[PDB]
């Protein structure tokens, strides 16, 4: 994580209503930042992020679905703890994700 | 996992005649004609 | 009486009866073991469930050791991992090659321990321990290099079941766990060696040389050759059926069937 | 001594008998009083012993029931104390069985020299018995007179000590003819050196009668006394 | 000899979690939301004074201050609704990160580039040959393959791995020479060294496998008469 | 249904999926794959990253 | 390292190397290896059973 | 000689024995039995016989090690990967 | 200054047989002397006369007999009896003076035990002895049946009417039943395998009832100092140690024997004045292990200032043990002479723990191939780590006893085993290594 | 610099572009980058390949082994790695499932059911 | 990193295990790009608190395979670095030891005048030589010996050890010692005698019984 990072808090400044759980992990990349977005505001937030200056040059890589529904942790499920974004799986019927 | 630089620039290998690792043939004049067409809109 | 104990710096409470394994289990962190029983007696043999306190500097074996108050386990520790892994280089050291003609090949809790707690690597190049089989009937397949010498057997023999012939004949490495005397094991619930057995030393011969854990698909349902009625699973590849075991039912089957 | 399960011998099978004697029998009623009455399960130990004492120095597998089923212990128990132990000989010995200590005090004063002429004398190996059964070598762990080394041990009753490459053989041809010295075959006391006492040359103080008298009435009375001023 | 540290006992897999709170409430609203201040005693300025005490007391940060946890850099900043210098803030943060992020970029973004281009252009037969660093190339493999056969050259002939069927004995060496011998005997081996002696040189003995030479020239064997 | 095969077999099994997926590239598909199991698993592979396989071989792919 | 077609092989003495130990079964990404094993009479840990579908497995 | 006798289940493990060997040309599909059988054998010096399945590790089965110092002097123990039966050179 | 200890203040009198061994010598030299008073003082007196003394344990773990004793429980609501187990088993290497007092002086023994018994609070006493000392425990037993005929033990203990019996438990050969579980499951007749220790079997010990293992000479030695008094013992040795010590001397020394000493004495002295110092002189001399084979060994460069103390040995690195004295000359090898104690503590291992049971044999092992020579330079990292691993990983402390002195080996002579290594290499050139297992020897 | 995944950052390579979208400046990069993944090539090799050499003191020429491997060639694809990680390679090449324990039940366990892989979320990229 | 101290557990020298794999694949990535003494430098001072022996010693191999030109960002940067680590050595740095006193003899670095006392002191003073393998001990005493740096008591022990692992000698490290040898002039006829016939007998090769006498190590 040598690298100048910033998160993507512009998002949440300019939709003032939304609270803002984000995550970088060294799982991913050093640029890689995961927010939750929620539905009702998923196609503003698109709409913003397509026009806005620094979100201009901005590309739509992926998108899918995880059925969380049936997500289980199989191995050091005592080891979870509260700001884990698999916590966000559980009892939710599907999870869609846009990168 | 990472580490850190401090001179983002590779400098270019020394051009200097009696340096070692020299290369007296490396440009040909009469094929490294680039300039002429550099300039072309 | 409850008391306050800390589980890699997570508060817990328990009562002072509480042991650290089973501390440990309530508080849902796990810890190896190979000869600790819930329901035989307690021994520290193996020593694999050897844990860090704080305030104790030789390790602590958890299996065989109270809770006390103020305690400091720190069971994530480099200490502890250093432990771990020691024991299980012990372990398997002079434990024959025999995972792929052993009948516990996918149910071998010494090979999960090894591959998440022990080190990946062995030093140990030298001649190996050696040990004669021995005749315990139709119902139990013994392969005694495989012995870890946890007692686990012996300890089932003598306390669920009234039969007394095995037993840790012999000292040092030369130690056999067995019948001195050369005769079967014939007691009703001699199946449940089997089972209490970790390191598939013994295995169910009618079932030897048959199938894998994971091409098996398991059934809860109840027994019905004894008017008592037993918790059973039943492991089927396709139409075939194969391996019924017993299933944690306390009020009527106590984790043992005939 | 070398296998830790029963050995398939046509001699030591189950059909085998074995009756204590009416000495062995008071004796063992002596050691069951010596022991608690509801712990029966310590006499095995003196049992195997006894056992030993009135066959030819070993314990049959018979025996060793039989040991079971007086003591009403199980026989595994037994089996077990047997195979753990390895003063028990649980397979015929010859009529000399020597036990020669190999540990690093015997092994620096030239334990293996005495090793070597016994091998040499009695014409056979270690750990191996001889053709005939008269001859049993076996190496065995420190025999506690260290500063007496190089030492052996016949029937695990008599030691010898003090050997070298000759008085080892003469101390073999004593014991075939069946007359021997018993203890160093040096000229050395029990534990006093070759060269001589280094204490206790007072030979006026050891001789006389030694007495020692404390009040203790006196000393019980200071202690009360200043625990009370402790107090 | 050394398994300890076997397992990389440093490992990559590290996660960080911001949250934040709705930059859009009040911290009359956020006192609210929590349940330190009641819905109807905003207006009793005393009240909102003790539940913001309150709520700095327990939850170990002011009610103005909008994050919750800040793990991902640990700002002490929050942006807010109430305090505008707060956007204009991280506007200046902003930008800076836009000009630093592409400034240590090394591939990425240039101004240099940007403003003296530099261009491959076609314009003989061989491609590498309109390139300086491509003839380098070129010229840099031949030296090898040179290279290579000076060295093989020099030395004149050429090690190789030859197969050996004695190989694929029953027994291993570590074995009686007569029990190796009585096994290959019973098993019908006629193609294979069973001689005693040989066996008994042989005895634990650890040797690499059987190998032959090829032999410089290479020339193709030819039947002139 | 590569991605429902490969959710159904375990890890190292759904490799070969990826040499599938691209008839020209599989070397790369594998070397995305590996990267995305090794990132899980938190360690890198030195050893491949010493040998220089993994990226010799990739161009050899992309040529 | 060429992977061709499928075999099994035998110890020199005759005997078959292959123990039903199923870990080629387990391994096999395509599902094409089906074992079946008994004790043989005279007690070796061999198959009864060992087919391989030529169609099935990705070589 | 009755296979299914008790002497005979007793000495061979509690299966019914072939002595003709023939029956797993069919059961197992192959007379690997058959030949295995002809070898006869190894007498081994040591109380403990190391075998490897061939002359060098990785050429044959797992490096396993088989006790020759039976409860009764001189039975043959076979090996478990291959069937080679090995004993101990009583003198 | 500590040493040269007077005639007339040696405990341990008779210790070379001159005068009668049975009650008729005992008396003549003092024993059973003021036994009834003794008794009468009662339990506390005789428990703070200990702690005064400052008396600790003549074995490997040196720890205060008095607070030891003084652990015991006064009193059993439920009616269990309190037992005295005395250990005379004497199996660690280079260990004598156990079996020196039990063949002179056993009379000495009985009223020790009876005295320690009294204080305890104890009806039984069980002299658990090895059966190698065969004849010593014909000795002991014929003077327990005299103490019995004359009544100093039995009913009414020396006319003090407590009842108390003095058995005698003549055991096997197994040098692990010299640990107090491991001592205790002998007694019980199990295996003499070790317990955990949670439980300090001082509370729940034999029969389950509390008992309290002690050693000969310790119990032998109370008597004699409640008799003298405690400042008398206290005096005769450095502070903070306990007194005079029965040292014994088995290595290459000119004059081996066993003798009573003042305690700190100088370990040259020692050797110099009692036992006529080396066979070579003082310079000949290779190394010292003091204290019993299971504490490391010390080489020539310390043994010249280490005084004979627990505190000083301990500081140094090589503990008191047992005061067993082994000195190696330059003429012996001490890699042969550890691979011999590595295969003395691998046949004494009982098994139970997984730890010791096998990594002895990894180290006899190990040990064996680096005498032959054949063995790398990192394999010496190997052994120590080995040796690390195994200790304090056991149960009965058997595991670290068997460590210590491999891990004295590497830290003093690694010169030595480098040395042999690359003579051995010289001569033996090997280009491949095998990947099968090493050679049986 | 942040999604850099092997040795490329670490080599000096160029990468081609066009100033035109078109179908032939989409042939000409093919072409382009089909040319330097050579010179990628040669660089990689090259830092697998031990070029220099003893040079003896007297003569002032190379002293080659003519019993050694390394004669044949110069280019050693394990010369790094041995250099680098020297215990993880020994233990590679001496240590297999045919002769130890723990290599046997890594080995079985592998191919039985793979390895463990710990909850977690990824988006990994070539 | 975060929350991450770099401080060696030996408390003697870093160690690869105790960095996380990336990093210690990362800087070796930029130790092999690295071309100039320059840009070396500057890459080991940057990434100084992870740099590992190992490393040091695979920068110097790099430089001395590539005939990096020293100089004085060189003589002025690394050459502190080498003299901190070789005086940190200890005998598990054998490998890391001799690669660099190896490579360094071979640049042919005739500065650094302290660097060199330095590895003399470790080879010799404190005997880790000992712990030198016989192939690498030759290779190093003729890389020292073509930077015309050495000691006649190094070169005595070399010639020593040649001796008594006579049997081990293969022909390219006897041809390297027997150039090494001639070059320096340093020698003896029983050094000599074994360099053309190793494998000769006791009798055959004169001296070989002093030799035993003396019995070096
Ligand atoms: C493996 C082992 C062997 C022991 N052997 C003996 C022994 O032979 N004799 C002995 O007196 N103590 C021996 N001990 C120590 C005893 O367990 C115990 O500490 C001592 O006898 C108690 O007396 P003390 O308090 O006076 O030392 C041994 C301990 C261990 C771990
Ligand atoms: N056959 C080889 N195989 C792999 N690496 C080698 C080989 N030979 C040399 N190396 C490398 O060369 C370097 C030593 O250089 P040098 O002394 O010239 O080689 P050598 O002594 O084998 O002739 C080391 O990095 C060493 O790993
Ligand atoms: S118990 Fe069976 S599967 Fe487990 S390691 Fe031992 S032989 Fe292998
Ligand atoms: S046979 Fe199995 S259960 Fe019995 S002691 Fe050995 S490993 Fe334990
Ligand atoms: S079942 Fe498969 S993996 Fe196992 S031995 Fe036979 S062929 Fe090999
Ligand atoms: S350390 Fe050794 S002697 Fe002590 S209990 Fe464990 S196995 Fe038995
Ligand atoms: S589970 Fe703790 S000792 Fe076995
Ligand atoms: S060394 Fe022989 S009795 Fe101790
Ligand atoms: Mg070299
Ligand atoms: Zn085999």
């Amino acid at each position: 994580m040598q690298n100048k990072y910033m998160q993507p808090i512009q998002l949440f400044i300019v939709f003032e209503k939304l609270n803002s759980k984000m995550w970088i992990s060294k799982k991913l990349n050093s640029n890689h930042s995961i927010a939750l977005i929620p539905s009702n505001w998923f196609y503003s937030i698109n709409l913003f992020l397509k026009r806005e200056l620094l979100f201009s040059n901005i590309t739509l890589i992926e998108n899918s679905a995880i059925d969380t529904i049936s997500y289980n942790l199989e191995t050091n499920q005592n080891d979870l703890d509260k700001t884990n974004i698999e916590n966000y799986f559980f009892k939710n019927k599907m999870l869609v994700f846009y990168n | 996992g990472y580490i850190q630089r401090s001179n983002i620039h590779e400098e270019a290998p020394n051009t200097s005649v009696e340096a070692k690792h020299h290369n007296k043939t490396f440009y040909d004049p009469i094929l490294d004609i680039d300039e002429d067409l550099k300039d072309d809109i | 009486k409850q008391i306050e104990i800390f589980i890699d710096g997570k508060p817990a409470k328990v009562d002072d009866s509480y042991t650290i394994f089973q501390a440990c289990y309530e508080n849902g962190v796990i810890v190896p073991r190979f000869c600790y029983h819930e329901r035989l007696s307690v021994a520290g043999n193996c020593r694999m469930c050897l844990v860090e306190v704080e305030n104790v500097p030789k390790p602590v074996a958890a299996c065989a050791s109270q809770v006390v108050p103020g305690m400091k386990i720190k069971t994530k520790s480099e200490k502890t991992r250093i432990h771990r892994g020691n024991v299980m280089e012990f372990l398997l050291a002079n434990h024959p090659l025999d995972c792929p003609i052993c009948d516990q090949g996918g149910e071998c809790d010494l090979q999960d321990i090894s591959s998440v707690y022990g080190y990946g690597i062995s030093r140990y190049n030298e001649y190996k321990r050696a040990v004669e089989d021995k005749n315990y009937g139709p119902l139990v397949a013994t392969s005694m290099n495989r012995c870890i010498h946890c007692t686990r057997c012996v300890r089932f023999a003598t306390q669920i079941a009234g039969v007394e012939d095995l037993g840790k004949t012999g000292r040092g490495k030369a130690a056999e766990i067995g019948t001195y005397v050369e005769k079967t094991f014939n007691t009703e619930l001699s199946g449940n060696v089997v089972d209490v057995c970790p390191v598939g030393a013994l295995t169910n011969a009618p079932y030897a040389f048959t199938s894998r854990p994971w091409e098996l698909k398991s059934f809860y349902t109840s027994d019905v050759f004894d008017t008592l009625g037993s918790a059973i699973q039943v492991d089927t590849r396709g139409p075939e059926i194969m391996r019924v075991l017993p299933r944690i039912h306390e009020e009527i089957n106590e984790e043992w069937i005939s | 001594s070398r296998l830790a399960a029963h050995r398939k011998n046509d001699d030591n099978s189950d059909s085998v008998p074995f009756e204590f004697t009416p000495e062995n029998y008071k004796e063992i009623e002596k050691i069951l009083a010596k022991y608690p009455l509801k712990q029966k399960r310590s006499a095995v130990m003196p049992l195997l012993y006894l056992v030993q004492e009135q066959n030819n120095n070993w314990v049959p597998l018979s025996a060793m029931k039989k040991i079971a089923k007086l003591l009403e212990m199980p026989e595994i128990d037994v089996y077990e104390v047997a195979t753990f132990y390895t003063m028990y000989n649980r397979e015929p010995v010859g009529k000399f069985h020597l036990q020669i200590c190999g540990t690093t005090p015997c092994q620096l004063c030239g334990s293996r020299e005495i090793t070597k002429a016994i091998e040499e004398y009695t014409q056979t190996k270690l750990g191996h018995t001889s053709a005939d059964g008269k001859w049993t070598l076996e190496e065995v762990e420190c025999l506690g007179a260290c500063s007496n080394a190089p030492m052996i041990q016949v029937n695990n009753k008599w030691v010898y000590e003090d050997l070298t490459t000759e008085n080892v053989v003469k101390l073999l041809k004593d014991l075939e003819s069946g007359t021997d010295k018993k203890g160093p075959q040096n000229h050395r006391n029990q534990v006093e050196g070759p060269l001589g006492r280094s204490t206790l040359k007072e030979k006026d103080f050891l001789s006389g009668e030694i007495r020692f008298s404390r009040d203790f009435a006196k000393a019980k009375q200071d202690w009360v006394a200043q625990k009370e001023q402790e107090r | 000899h050394n398994i300890r540290y076997h397992h990389e006992i440093h490992t990559s897999d590290q996660t960080y979690h911001s949250s934040y709170d709705p930059v859009g409430e009040t911290t009359t609203e956020r006192l609210v939301r929590y349940g330190y201040l009641n819905k109807d005693q905003v207006n009793n300025a005393e009240a909102v004074a003790a539940a913001a005490k309150e709520f700095q007391e327990k939850e170990k940060r002011s009610p103005s201050n909008n994050i919750i946890i800040d793990e991902i850099s640990n700002s002490d900043k929050p942006i807010t609704k109430e305090n505008r210098e707060s956007v204009a803030h991280h506007v200046r943060q902003q930008f800076e990160f836009f000009r630093e992020v592409n400034a240590e970029e090394v591939w990425s973004v240039s101004i240099e580039e940007k403003y003296n281009p530099e261009l491959y252009i076609y314009k003989t037969y061989d491609m590498a040959a309109d390139d300086p660093v491509w003839r380098q190339v070129k010229l840099d493999l031949e030296w090898t393959f040179e290279n290579i056969a000076e060295r093989r050259e020099s030395l004149g002939y050429m090690p190789t791995f030859k197969g050996d069927p004695n190989f694929w004995q029953a027994l291993d060496n570590s074995f009686s020479p007569e029990n190796i011998a009585q096994v290959q005997s019973s098993i019908g081996d006629k193609v294979t060294n069973i001689d005693t002696k040989a066996l008994a040189l042989n005895h634990q003995t650890e040797e690499y496998h059987k190998t032959s030479k090829l032999v410089y020239p290479i020339r193709t064997n030819l039947v002139v008469e | 249904g590569s991605e429902k095969l490969i959710e159904d077999r375990p890890y190292l099994q759904g490799m070969p999926y990826f040499d599938r997926f691209d008839y020209v590239s599989m070397m790369v598909q594998e070397h995305a794959y590996c990267l995305g199991i090794e990132s899980l698993l938190g360690t890198t592979n030195y050893s491949a990253t010493f040998t220089q396989i993994r990226t010799m071989y990739d161009e050899l792919t992309r040529i | 390292l060429f992977r061709g077609e499928h075999a099994l092989r035998r110890y020199p003495t005759g005997e078959e190397r292959c123990i039903a130990c199923k870990l080629c079964q387990s391994a096999c990404p395509a599902r094409a290896i089906t074992i079946e094993t008994e004790p043989r009479p005279d007690g070796s840990r061999r198959t009864v059973r060992y087919d391989i579908d030529m169609t099935k497995c990705i070589y | 000689l009755n296979p299914y006798s008790y002497e005979a289940l007793k000495e061979n493990h509690w299966l019914v024995s072939d002595s003709s060997k023939k029956n797993s040309e069919w059961t197992h599909k192959s007379n690997a039995e058959q030949l295995i059988a002809k070898v006869p054998i190894i007498y081994v010096d040591s109380n403990i016989v190391r075998c490897i399945g061939g002359t060098e590790i990785n050429a044959g089965h797992p490096q396993v090690y088989i006790q020759l110092d039976t409860r009764k002097h001189g039975t043959p123990q076979t090996c478990k990967y291959c069937g080679l039966r090995y004993a101990k050179k009583m003198d | 200054s500590y040493g040269n200890l007077k005639d007339q203040d040696r405990i341990f009198t008779n210790l070379y047989r001159d005068g009668d061994p049975f009650v008729k010598g005992a008396l003549k030299r003092g024993d059973w002397h003021q036994t009834k008073e003794i008794l009468s003082n009662g339990p506390e007196w005789i428990i703070d006369e200990i702690k005064k003394s400052g008396l600790r344990g003549r074995g490997g773990a040196g720890f205060l007999s008095g607070l030891k004793y003084s652990f015991m429980p006064k009193v059993n609501p439920d009616g269990r009896p309190s037992y005295l187990v005395i250990n005379s088993d004497e199996s660690e290497p280079g260990t004598c003076k156990d079996r020196e007092i039990l063949r002179n002086d056993p009379h000495k023994l009985v009223e020790g035990a009876l005295v320690v018994g009294f204080s305890m609070r104890a009806r039984a006493a069980y002299i658990y002895i090895r059966g190698e000392f065969w004849v010593e425990a014909n000795i002991l037993q014929q003077a327990i049946d005299e103490a019995y005929a004359k009544g100093f033990i039995g009913k009414n203990a020396c006319g003090s009417g407590y009842d108390f019996d003095v058995y005698i438990h003549r055991g096997a050969g197994a040098y692990i039943c010299g640990e107090e579980t491991g001592l205790i499951e002998s007694i019980e007749g199990k295996a003499g395998q070790p317990r955990v220790k949670p439980p300090f079997p001082a509370n729940a010990g034999l029969y389950g009832c509390p008992t309290t293992v002690t050693n000969v000479e310790t119990v032998a030695v109370c008597p004699t100092i409640m008799r003298r008094g405690a400042s008398w013992f206290a005096s005769f040795g450095r502070p903070n140690n306990a007194g005079t010590k029965l040292y014994c001397i088995s290595g290459h020394v000119n004059n081996p024997c066993t003798v009573e000493e003042e305690m700190s004495i100088p370990l040259r002295e020692l050797l110099e004045k009692h036992c006529g110092g080396v066979r070579g002189g003082w310079d000949n001399l290779l190394a010292v292990i003091p204290g019993g084979s299971s504490v490391p060994m010390m080489p020539k460069n310390v043994c010249d200032d280490v005084l004979m103390d627990f505190d000083a040995l301990k500081a140094v690195g090589s503990g008191l043990g047992t005061a067993a004295v082994i000195v190696m000359d330059k003429s012996t090898d001490p890699i042969d002479a550890i691979l011999r104690l590595s295969k003395f503590y691998k046949h004494e291992s009982c098994g139970q723990c997984t730890p010791c049971r096998e990594g002895t044999g990894w180290i006899v092992d190990v040990m064996e191939r680096l005498l032959v020579g054949n063995a790398d330079y990192a394999e010496i990292d190997m052994l120590q780590q080995v040796t690390q691993q195994i200790e304090m990983h056991t149960i009965c402390a058997l595991g670290d006893a068997a460590a210590w002195p491999v891990q004295g080996l590497i830290k003093n002579f690694r010169e030595e085993i480098e040395d042999r290594i690359d003579s051995y290499h010289a001569k033996h050139p090997q280009l491949k290594k095998s990947r099968k297992s090493n050679p049986q020897i | 610099k942040t999604e850099t995944y092997a040795n490329y950052y670490y080599l000096n390579f160029r990468s081609y572009t066009g100033q035109h979208g078109d179908c032939y400046d989409r042939f000409l990069i093919r072409m382009n980058e089909m040319c330097e993944s050579l010179n990628i090539v040669n660089q990689s090799i090259n830092k697998i390949s031990k070029f220099n050499n003893i040079v003896s003191i007297n003569t002032k020429k190379n002293i080659l082994n003519k019993e050694n491997f390394n004669r044949q060639t110069t280019v050693l694809p394990h010369l790094v790695l041995s250099y680098l990680n020297k215990n993880d390679y020994n233990l590679k090449n001496t240590k297999n499932d045919y002769n130890s324990m723990e290599e046997l039940i890594t080995h079985f366990k592998y191919w039985s059911k793979g390895l463990k892989v710990e909850s977690g979320y990824t988006y990994q990229s070539v | 990193q975060r929350g991450r101290d770099y401080t060696p557990s030996n408390k003697k020298y870093l160690q690869p295990w105790e960095l996380e794999r990336k990093e210690y694949v990362e800087l070796s990535l930029a130790i092999q790009s690295a071309y100039s003494c320059k840009m070396l430098s500057e890459i080991l001072k940057d990434n100084l608190y992870m740099l590992t022996d190992y490393q040091l010693s695979f920068a110097m191999f790099h430089l001395w395979n590539h005939e990096i030109p020293i100089d004085n960002y060189f003589y002025n940067v690394i050459s502190p670095i080498l003299k901190e680590y070789i005086t940190r050595f200890d005998r598990e740095c054998n490998k890391s030891l001799a690669e660099i006193a190896t490579f360094l003899g071979r640049m042919n670095v005739q500065d650094d005048a302290a660097l060199w006392k330095v590895i003399e002191t470790k080879l010799v003073q404190e005997r880790l030589y000992r712990y030198i393998p016989l192939n690498d001990l030759i290779d190093l005493a003729h890389g020292m010996a073509t930077a015309n740096r050495g000691s006649q008591e190094f070169y005595n022990i070399v010639e020593n050890v040649i001796i008594k692992h006579r049997l081990r000698l293969i022909p390219d490290k006897i041809a390297v010692a027997k150039d090494c040898f001639t070059a320096r002039k340093i020698g003896s006829p029983l050094l000599y005698q074994v360099l053309e016939n190793p494998q000769a007998e006791a009798h055959e090769l004169a001296g070989l019984k002093e030799h035993e006498q003396l019995k070096i190590s």
